[PDB]
């Protein structure tokens, strides 16, 4: 998702087309009109590159970290592995 | 020591078109069916000027007639 969205600004080009993607996906996602069926899934490796309007309430709003797993992480992923 | 320099990036218009679709569709449907109507013109068109060329040997064969029957009648009463 971070290719995509960006700070809005921040780039150096005349045509600015990394400003209207976002500002079209954000009208989208939540704009006068209310679609209340959907469900959006972002994973990214770098959060902060991400722009600030996204990761608030009403936008996505749930974000979760994946670290390293455990001993016992570590012992289920070997037996998935060797089974 | 501020001294930045820039590189470009270019768009394309769109081609001429997108209005090329919907009056073409209907142009070309109004012109196949003027050449049908144009064909049909022409066989009406060819029958006509047959039946135009048949008549005329009628025409002149009756002339033809009449003028002799009438010069007989002339020449026997007098």
């Amino acid at each position: 998702i971070d290719a995509i969205c960006k700070q809005r600004g921040s780039m150096a080009g005349s045509t600015g087309v990394h400003d209207t993607v976002v500002n079209q996906l954000l009208s989208k996602i939540d704009g006068v009109e209310q679609l209340n069926n959907i469900l959006v899934i972002g994973m990214t490796n770098r959060p902060d590159l991400i722009d600030e309007a996204l990761l608030r309430p009403g936008r996505l709003e749930v974000k979760m970290e994946i670290g390293l797993p455990d001993e016992k992480g570590r012992l289920q992923i070997l037996h998935i592995h060797t089974a | 020591d501020m001294r930045n320099e820039l590189e470009e990036m270019q768009r394309r218009a769109d081609q001429l078109a997108d209005e090329s679709l919907e009056s073409t569709r209907r142009m070309l449907q109004l012109v196949e069916e003027s050449k049908d109507a144009g064909i049909r013109t022409l066989v009406m068109l060819d029958e006509q000027g047959e039946q135009l060329e048949r008549i005329e040997e009628g025409m002149d064969q009756i002339n033809k007639d009449m003028k002799e029957a009438e010069k007989n009648l002339t020449d026997l009463g007098k």
